[PDB]
């Protein structure tokens, strides 16, 4: 319901997982940083259930 | 009801008269009775092997 939202990359606690329980990655080696851009019919995307 | 608190009330304070008895007054949420950091303090941090 809301049209103005930030998207923050915290580099400590980056926790991975969908529900954020998952390895954490250690901020002392990253290679590169890679956001994911998609489309909403990528892969049969948006209303899949 | 004949008021048997207003007697204990008043029994108390005539027989234990003559002498000061007052309590500390320490305000125990004063922030200086709490570990400095938030979650963001590095004792909540991953330890490397």
């Amino acid at each position: 319901g809301t049209k103005d939202y930030i998207f923050i990359l915290d580099f400590a606690d980056l926790r991975t997982g969908v529900a954020f329980n998952g390895v954490t990655i250690n901020p002392r080696n990253i290679t590169m940083i890679s956001f994911d851009c998609t489309e909403a019919h990528h892969g049969l995307g948006k209303d899949a259930y | 009801s004949c008021g048997a608190e207003l007697e204990a009330n008043a029994l108390l304070t005539a027989l234990v008269a003559g002498e000061d008895f007052t309590l500390p007054d320490i305000d125990m949420s004063g922030s200086e009775y709490d570990i400095p950091g938030g979650i963001n303090s590095p004792i909540y941090a991953e330890i490397e092997k």
